């Protein structure tokens, strides 16, 4: 079942929670949202490498350039944030209430 | 019945354009003509039905309460003025048309073959009646009496919509006769005691019976002479019918599972009865009696006799008759003085010496009094209903009594003894009140003579 | 925001929601799901308030981890079974995935914590289009993965969808809220029917963007944020007034009124399977989400709230916007009741 | 939706990264290509639960 | 220091007298409300009541009486004249039945 | 419900649409159709604070033309996806003569029921 | 006349109106055309 | 519709029409003393149009027929109520006020739309920042509820921070003694009703609160009392400066076709007039809102979008 | 969850008791966890200790609105030796009630909540007894 | 007399024209001319009709 | 003119951001009517 899957998935899973709870700041969670981008990456890399699967190896390259260019926007967002506070915190986006 | 339906779609655009001061006379005098065309309906004979289409059929029930709806069409195209009299062009244009539209859908739904179309023209009618009475209630919870009216009449009506898919797609189409010469028994299982418990508890709401009614006083006192009239008379009266209608499937269980609605009916009659003796609010008491007289409706439905049907349509029409009539008094009353209570507004024998004699004769077909049709309705309802059990004629005649005493006493609390000098602002009658009292009471009288007509389908 | 700019923004949403549809691939999925909040992201900000950057913020996060919620899907999928069609799963626990990180994406109860505060910052234009292109385009993607799904995901959603939906929304006066609600709960009235017969879901879809559209545009045509400001429209002109408590009742499902097709051929092929508990909680609260529109329409049209001076001002200078198609869109909206044999146009 | 000009145009956009057992560039198999071959010309036009059954 | 409104004293109560003597029901046009009273009592009672009277006074008959008076007799006097009992019960021929058994 | 045939393209209508009579001219649908056209064009002389019934009778016409257009079109749709119904349906009734059995049609003379009298 | 500041619309385009009428015969031609052949090839069909 | 945004993509920008012609000059003096006189001169010889003084009736005068329609439509102001008794308890200081801000807002669009439209330039009188201040000053006499002067800082709020400010304010300084020599020269008997400690508490706040309030921004030329009937030191002064304040040195096309987009269709200008906070003062009932409307509608040219309107024309409503 | 509302209905209702009343008290203490954690998820009642505070008092209501009516069945049950009518989980449905309405201490929700536990209570009894497919055939 | 004023001929044309489109319904719905086993007599004396 | 018109205070109701008032949800200030916070 190839071990290395489980502890890959294992560590989607922990990227995953790093992603959702998340405290005071918006720069951890792009970068743990980064992190479970990573961990996509190579699960389905090691699977295209052993099952031998060559002409669709464009999944990793594009599945990373694209939520590249998402962190990116999220970058600039996060950035606009800022500008339009002092600081990038969960807090003091109180407003625009449910 | 097509040739019914496309002049009420055509009388429409001729209240739009008709000029200034002009549109009364040509709505008014068209609708009249359709109702001589309506009465030339009256063709039904002995074996079957008449079919106006795969889409239209009338069975006799349907034909007396037709010519009731295309006949208090103008009755109350004539009486909705004096209070938007002063009113807009394009708003009073916009009441008349709505009043049209509405005769339309009830015209739907009494011709209505299928129960599906049957369904979806019955909501049809529910719809611009909430328009009518909010925008010309005139008084402070028409918003509250509306949106009553809405979500009772909805959240009853609606799993009705459910049993009636389900007989749709488990026994084929629903054709009244494909419905019929088709319907099986349906045993005392859970499912079918739920069936009929939506079927019937969705017109336990439309009529109303007791644990349900406080939906229709406020919708009556909180309204306009218009949606009072066609809301109490055809609406009430629609109810009744469509139960009527569906009534035909679920034979065996009706016996095991109706003693309750039954027992709700009678008590809540009884209690209506005393609650419409001691009240202010003179529009109040036309309301809690059509409470008791539906309430009577249903007892009379629910069993399931041919004088107890032959007595519910009678019942059904002259209450309708007399209700509406009614109504239009009280309306009358106040625009006299702008009170809507009844111990303020006395005397009114000295002054208007010709009006006692409508509220009199208005009183007495109330009363129950014996040539009228209202009395062939209770009394073959009391026939029935002491075939049902011996012992239940007790709360007939105490209905009776107690109704006979309400009557008589919104009669002589009004019109009785002492105008109390301070009121000098009212005018003789007009010549337009009287037209409609005429135009009520004259057809209860003529049916009065004759009623092979509004005796129903086991005649 | 220049118009070309404007121009080619759009075009990239509408070449979104054409490679969603259009693909037999699962990453041209992904790609046009992307390319979507890529795109979508610049039709919010138009203003530069700090309302409408917030609001871009919550959907940039909720709809990237949607997003990524979805390629794990996919990758699980080609774990098992592999090959890039769009068909039946082989895994539980992708379509699973797969079917939450959708949820997430078009709104359901546990997940649509995002929709009332997105459209609340945003002006009228970037909440039709978000509502309309964002509720459109993965129906078609669980319109071409409905035969692999587990019942109780789809049906606790849209069950749960509808009653929230519901219930949040007869305590907002705004505006957006309210439209964000009746979105949700018409996303789970979509929904719930998904497994029985798609035609209905899609056909559903129409109806309700046609009905998005008319009452965004009557919102447009009048720059109106709560119902203090429809009353002040009751005063300006007539026709807004009666057009407003038209769309209202069409959004209510009252039988004669074209939004009751949507509702009751649900209801009957819903109920032509055993069905019939959930039918009927389904359309009480159908009842239920009618008392928001009756309230608005109470606002509006039916009584006369007073109104400011400086109207007798506005009198004298008439409406001259531009409507997207205001007219055609109303007519086709409200009176399409007698041809629900128009279903059939779907197959 | 599933709009076909996919196959309306005649242009194979997605049908070369889609499934194993296609024209890889080279011409060269995959690790498990005869067993997609049989199960796909067993599985071709069934409709999707016969096939499984 | 406030009102909170500002619109007219209200209402000039409408006496629909005062300025026709001679009116009918309705508002003081003189002519158009003269043209109502003669098409309400005319196109109402003249040619609605009246003759509404005399159609569902004398129809064909209705629901099938008279027909069946005339058939009653006339199958009373055959059935009296051949012996047999009027009304002989079981009106299925028990010829025309099978009973399941027991 | 899916592709029966998936060749299948977009195909608004195949040539075997063209084998069942086309819907008449003044059929009650697409004179509702026209209804609703002329209604539309009415109420978008309503909108804007041009007056109705004139001054748009160009668009009237548009409206009328382009509605009964489309409407004429989505008929001809409707009849092909109920023929084709019908056709699939009795080709599943030919094609399997097990499972759909003839019914003995038992006459009254000997089908008993339950009759519960209302007393 | 009566008009500071001229209307911008009111006074009739002559583009836009001929074109819509010019549309509109051509729609209606084109679909009595398509009929007329429809009918034809149902009635040679059948 | 004459400009759109095919009109900013066909039709090739909106700079050229620029500049040193093309300018936002706004005369700003006291009452009865910043008048048509300074104004007047710099149009004749600036060559550069004149917008008059925004009266109450200036929206029936901008649109459709020039005859100013009667009371009971563009009010009810009553302006010389307002000089005669200020104090009254049917509200007639703030009614007028804000009336005041929907005239001045409309003719400041109307000019703003004309400089951004071929120039040639504009001058105005009397503008919206003189408007606070006339609502500042009226509260420091005491005739307003402050509740009514924090509605009237919303509205300020809301309305304006959309638009760009004027170039140049050519502010006149008058005293009070000699404001009251002409006031009671002239002769109107609800202007000799006036008092002079509003006008004293007017110059307060015009001065203290204005000029910092400018801040350079909207750069001024503030003259002399006896400094008018003056051509040559007014256009010399205009014509020998430079502009460094103020957003109008960059914007470049785009916020101009922003401005040009939001000032026409000038119902986008008048969203944000009616807000409202129920002003007890100033609220419409029901039935005085109908009948007004109605017999609004009963003019022969205000009903139904009098460029298609019967009975003054036009004969082309296609028979 | 499907194995302990399984581990319910495994029961011949019918007497086996207190099994019943096990099981009862499983699914209230699931029910009463489910709604603890949103309730903790969305509202952080700071500080933590009234956290668990809330948690406990939400799961020792639930648990105890199962636990009686697990007890109450089971003595209806006994006492009326009839398996079969829905009137014995209506008088369950009822103890639930007013033991929701001792906990919270106010009488009239704990009287609204006996009449719809009462009902809803005989409406599930009545599905598991004539037998009413819930959310799905899925087939048609 | 019909330009003069064109308003009042509007219902009854309508009627007549409800009437004539039931007639045509019913010749429409004209199966079982004379299959019914209870209303049928030879065909006589004219040509081919009993109702229409 | 002797129909009723809902006043002032029957139009108070419906303002605030929320409609119904509890102990939590006083803070709930409206929003600007411009869109525009004040920086
Ligand atoms: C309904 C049952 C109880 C009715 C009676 C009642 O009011 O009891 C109050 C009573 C507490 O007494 P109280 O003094 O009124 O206390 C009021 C609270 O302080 C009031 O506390 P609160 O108002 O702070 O509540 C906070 C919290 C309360 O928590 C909730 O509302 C969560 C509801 C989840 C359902 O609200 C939220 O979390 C709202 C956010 C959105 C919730 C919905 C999100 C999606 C739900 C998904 C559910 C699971 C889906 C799985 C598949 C995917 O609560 C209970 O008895 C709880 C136990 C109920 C057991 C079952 C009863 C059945 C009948
Ligand atoms: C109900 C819905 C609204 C209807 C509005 C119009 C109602 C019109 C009712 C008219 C009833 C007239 C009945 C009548 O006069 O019968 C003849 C009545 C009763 O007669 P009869 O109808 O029993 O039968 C007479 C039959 N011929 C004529 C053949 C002898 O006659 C008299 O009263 C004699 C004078
Ligand atoms: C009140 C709700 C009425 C719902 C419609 C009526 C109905 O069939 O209810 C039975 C439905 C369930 O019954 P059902 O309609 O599934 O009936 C199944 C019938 N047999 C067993 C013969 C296949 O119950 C409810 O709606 C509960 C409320
Ligand atoms: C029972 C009873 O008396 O309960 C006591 C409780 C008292 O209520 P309180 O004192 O407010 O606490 O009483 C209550 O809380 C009253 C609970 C409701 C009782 C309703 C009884 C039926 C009423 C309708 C009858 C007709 C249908």
């Amino acid at each position: 079942m190839s071990l290395v899957y489980m502890n890959i998935m294992m560590a989607f899973t922990v990227s995953l929670t790093g992603l959702l709870m998340y405290r005071s700041h918006l720069m951890s969670s792009l970068l743990c949202l980064e992190g479970m981008m990573l961990s996509l990456f190579i699960l389905a890399t090691l699977m295209i490498l052993n099952s031998h699967f060559t002409l669709a190896s464009m999944m990793p390259i594009i599945l990373l350039v694209f939520a590249a260019c998402e962190a990116a926007l999220g970058l600039s967002l996060l950035v606009m944030v800022s500008n339009t506070y002092g600081t990038d915190y969960v807090q003091n986006l109180n407003l625009l209430q449910c | 019945m097509l040739k019914y339906i496309i002049p009420t779609m055509m009388l429409m655009p001729l209240t739009w354009l008709s000029k200034n001061s002009m549109i009364w006379i040509n709505t008014t005098l068209h609708s009249l003509l359709i109702s001589l065309t309506s009465l030339l309906l009256l063709n039904q004979f002995g074996d079957n039905s008449l079919n106006f289409s795969l889409t239209f059929f009338s069975d006799s029930l349907s034909t007396p309460l037709l010519i009731l709806t295309m006949w208090l069409l103008p009755l109350m195209l004539m009486a909705s003025q004096h209070h938007l009299s002063k009113e807009n062009l394009a708003r009073k244009k916009l009441f008349i048309s709505m009043l049209i539209l509405l005769q339309l859908f009830l015209i739907m739904t009494f011709t209505a073959t299928e129960l599906i179309f049957f369904y979806i023209m019955f909501e049809a009618t529910l719809v611009p009646t909430l328009i009518i009475i909010t925008r010309w209630g005139n008084q402070t919870e028409r918003l509250n009496a509306g949106l009553y009216f809405l979500f009772y009449t909805l959240a009853g009506s609606l799993p009705l919509l459910v049993a009636l898919i389900y007989i749709q797609n488990t026994m084929g189409s629903l054709n009244f006769l494909i419905l019929q010469y088709w319907v099986q028994p349906m045993p005392n299982s859970w499912s079918n005691t739920f069936m009929w418990l939506a079927c019937m508890m969705a017109f336990m709401v439309k009529m109303p019976l007791y644990g349900l009614h406080l939906w229709l006083p406020k919708a009556h006192v909180e309204a306009p002479i218009a949606g009072s009239m066609v809301l109490a008379a055809i609406l009430l009266k629609l109810g009744g019918y469509g139960m009527m209608r569906i009534t035909l499937l679920l034979n065996p269980i009706t016996d095991f599972m109706a003693y309750p609605f039954i027992m709700l009916s009678l008590w809540g009659m009884i209690m209506t009865s005393s609650i419409c003796l001691r009240q202010t609010d003179l529009k109040s008491l036309i309301a809690y009696s059509s409470v008791s007289h539906m309430a009577l409706v249903i007892v009379a439905i629910l069993i399931q006799t041919p004088w107890s049907y032959m007595g519910a349509t009678a019942l059904m029409i002259a209450h309708g008759l007399t209700s509406s009539m009614l109504f239009c008094l009280a309306n009358s009353n106040y625009e006299r003085v702008h009170s809507r209570t009844m111990i303020l507004a006395r005397g009114l024998q000295t002054l208007l010496p010709l009006m006692a004699a409508w509220w009199l004769l208005a009183s007495l077909t109330n009363l129950a009094l014996p040539p009228s049709i209202n009395l062939i309705g209770e009394l073959f309802v009391v026939m029935s209903t002491f075939s049902w059990s011996n012992i239940t004629i007790i709360l007939m005649g105490l209905n009776m009594v107690i109704t006979a005493l309400y009557s008589l006493y919104m009669l002589i609390t009004t019109q009785r003894g002492k105008h109390t000098h301070h009121i000098n602002n009212i005018l003789p009658s007009f010549t337009r009140e009287n037209a409609l009292m005429s135009l009520h009471m004259l057809p209860l009288l003529l049916l009065s003579l004759n009623p092979k007509i509004i005796l129903g389908p086991l005649y | 925001m220049n118009p070309i700019i404007l121009i080619i923004i759009l075009m990239t949403v509408m070449l979104g929601t054409i490679i969603v549809m259009i693909s037999t691939h699962w990453l041209l999925i992904w790609i046009g799901f992307e390319m979507n909040m890529l795109a979508i992201i610049p039709i919010m900000m138009k203003k530069h308030n700090p309302r409408a950057t917030e609001a871009s913020t919550k959907y940039f996060l909720t709809q990237s981890t949607a997003s990524m919620l979805l390629m794990m899907a996919i990758i699980i999928n080609l774990m098992f079974s592999g090959q890039w069609t769009v068909m039946k799963l082989f895994n539980p626990m992708a379509s699973m995935l797969m079917t939450m990180a959708l949820a997430m994406k078009l709104g359901m109860a546990p997940f649509h914590f995002w929709v009332p505060e997105v459209t609340q910052g945003i002006p009228l234009s970037s909440g039709l289009i978000l509502l309309t292109w964002q509720k459109l385009a993965p129906m078609s993607v669980l319109y071409q993965i409905l035969p692999s799904i587990n019942l109780d995901l789809i049906l606790t959603l849209s069950i749960l969808s509808i009653t929230i939906g519901g219930w949040g929304g007869l305590n907002q006066t705004q505006l957006r809220k309210i439209m964000a609600y009746s979105s949700i709960a018409h996303m789970g009235w979509m929904t719930a029917v998904l497994l029985y017969n798609p035609t209905m879901t899609l056909l559903n879809l129409i109806i309700y963007i046609i009905m998005t559209s008319t009452m965004f545009t009557l919102f447009m045509a009048n720059s109106t944020t709560t119902t203090l400001s429809l009353s002040h429209t009751w005063n300006k002109a007539p026709i807004m007034t009666i057009l407003v408590l038209i769309t209202l009742l069409s959004m209510g499902g009252l039988p004669p009124l074209s939004g009751f097709m949507p509702k009751w051929m649900i209801i009957q092929e819903m109920t032509k399977n055993d069905s019939i508990i959930l039918p009927t909680l389904m359309a009480i609260t159908a009842l239920l989400n009618l008392y928001f529109y009756m309230r608005l329409t109470y606002s509006t049209a039916l009584t006369m709230f007073p109104s400011t001076n400086n109207m007798k001002m506005k009198w004298q200078f008439p409406t001259t916007k531009r409507m997207t198609l205001l007219p055609t869109m109303t007519v086709l909206s409200t009176m399409l009741l007698p041809l629900t044999p128009i279903l059939s146009i779907l197959e | 939706p599933f709009f076909d000009v996919q196959k309306k145009l005649g242009v194979d956009l997605d049908h070369w990264m889609t499934i194993q057992s296609a024209e890889q560039p080279h011409r060269i198999p995959a690790r498990c290509h005869a067993f997609e071959k049989e199960w796909i010309e067993c599985a071709h036009g069934i409709g999707s639960i016969r096939a499984e059954k | 220091p406030t009102l909170r409104w500002q619109e007219d004293p209200e209402p000039e109560d409408e006496n629909l007298y005062e300025k026709n003597p001679d009116s009918h029901g309705y508002d003081k046009d003189p002519a158009v409300d003269v043209w109502n009273m003669r098409v309400v009592f005319f196109f109402g009672f003249s040619i609605v009541l009246v003759l509404g009277s005399t159609f569902v006074a004398y129809l064909p008959d209705y629901r099938m009486q008279e027909w069946a008076r005339r058939e009653a007799e006339r199958l009373v006097k055959y059935r009296e004249a051949h012996g047999l009992p009027l009304m002989e019960s079981n009106c299925f021929d028990p010829s025309k039945i099978q009973l399941p058994e027991d | 419900m899916t592709g029966r045939q998936a060749r299948a393209p977009l195909q608004f209508l195949p040539d075997e649409a063209r084998s069942l009579p086309p819907p008449k001219l003044t059929d009650p649908r697409l004179a509702y159709i026209g209804f609703l056209g002329y209604c539309s064009g009415l109420i978008d002389n309503a909108i804007r604070r041009r007056p109705v019934l004139s001054a748009g009778l160009h668009r009237q016409f548009l409206y009328i033309t382009s509605f009964v257009f489309v409407g004429y079109y989505l008929l001809k749709r409707q009849d092909y996806m109920y023929a084709v119904r019908d056709h699939d349906m009795f080709s599943y009734i030919k094609s399997h003569p097990e499972d759909f059995p003839e019914k003995d049609k038992k006459t009254y003379r000997e089908v008993f029921e339950e009759f519960h009298p209302v007393r | 006349k009566f008009y500071i500041q001229e209307p911008p619309h009111g006074s009739p385009n002559w583009l836009k109106v001929g074109l819509t009428l010019g549309t509109s015969a051509f729609l209606w031609i084109y679909l009595i055309k398509q009929h007329n052949e429809d009918v034809l090839e149902y009635k040679r069909r059948n | 519709l004459q400009y759109g945004p095919l009109a900013y993509i066909l039709g090739e920008k909106t700079t050229k029409k620029m500049t040193e012609n093309s300018k936002l000059i706004t005369v700003d003096g006291n009452i009865c003393s910043g008048k048509s006189k300074l104004a007047k001169e710099v149009a004749e010889k600036l060559g550069l149009k004149h917008f008059p003084e925004a009266g109450i009736h200036y929206a029936d005068s901008t649109t459709g027929d020039g005859k100013p329609l009667p009371v009971r439509f563009s009010g009810n102001c009553s302006l010389e109520k307002f000089y005669d008794d200020p104090k009254s308890n049917d509200g007639n200081s703030y009614r007028l006020q804000a009336w005041l801000y929907a005239s001045r807002l409309l003719q400041y669009a109307d000019a703003l739309e004309h400089l951004l439209s071929t120039g040639q330039g504009v001058v105005l009188e009397r503008s919206i920042y003189s408007d606070f201040v006339f609502l500042e000053a009226m509260y420091r006499q005491g005739f307003i509820r402050k509740q009514c002067v924090d509605h009237y800082n919303q509205v300020k709020k809301v309305t304006v921070c959309e638009y760009l400010p004027p170039h140049v304010v050519i502010y006149v300084d008058v005293p009070v003694s000699e404001v009251q020599s002409r006031i009671q020269k002239k002769g109107n008997p609800h202007e000799m009703k006036i008092t002079s400690a509003y006008l004293q508490d007017i110059e307060n706040v015009y001065k203290g609160t204005f000029l910092p309030e400018m801040s350079e921004k909207c750069e001024v030329l503030q003259y002399s009392a006896w400094e008018a009937e003056d051509a040559e030191k007014v256009v010399e002064d205009i014509q020998y400066l430079k502009y460094d304040k103020g957003p109008w040195l960059d914007q470049d096309d785009r916020k101009l076709h922003n401005l040009r987009m939001l000032v026409q269709d000038k119902l986008e200008v008048l969203n944000y007039t009616s807000i409202p906070v129920f002003l007890p003062e100033v609220t419409i009932g029901a039935h005085q809102s109908d009948r007004v409307f109605q017999e609004f509608t009963e003019l022969p040219g205000r009903k139904y979008r009098a460029g298609y309107n019967e009975d003054v024309g036009d004969k082309w409503i296609w028979l | 969850a499907k194995t302990l509302l399984h581990q319910y209905w495994d029961i011949p209702e019918g007497t086996e008791c207190h099994r019943k009343t096990y099981a009862a008290t499983s699914i209230g203490g699931a029910s009463g966890l489910v709604v603890s954690a949103y309730s903790v998820a969305l509202k952080t009642p700071t500080s933590f200790l009234e956290g668990v505070a809330r948690t406990g008092r939400y799961t020792f209501t639930a648990a105890a609105i199962g636990a009686i009516f697990g007890l109450t069945s089971c003595i209806s049950a006994q006492v009326r030796e009839k398996p079969d009518d829905p009137l014995n989980y209506l008088i369950g449905g009822c103890a639930g009630g007013l033991t929701l309405g001792a906990r919270t201490r106010s009488y009239g929700i704990g009287a609204a909540a006996c009449a719809y536990m009462g009902l809803t209570a005989a409406l599930v009894k009545m599905g598991q007894l004539e037998g009413w497919k819930v959310f799905a055939e899925p087939k048609v | 007399v019909v330009r003069d004023h064109w308003i009042h001929v509007l219902v009854p044309v309508g009627f007549v024209f409800g009437y004539y489109l039931d007639r045509k319904n019913d010749e429409k719905l004209a199966a079982f001319r004379n299959k019914s086993l209870l209303y049928k007599r030879e065909l006589k004396p004219n040509e081919e009709v009993t109702w229409k | 003119a002797r129909q009723w018109q809902p006043d002032v205070e029957w139009a108070e109701q419906y303002g605030g951001a929320v409609m119904y008032p509890t102990k939590e949800t006083a803070h709930w200030k409206p929003p600007p009517w411009n869109d525009v916070d004040p920086p």
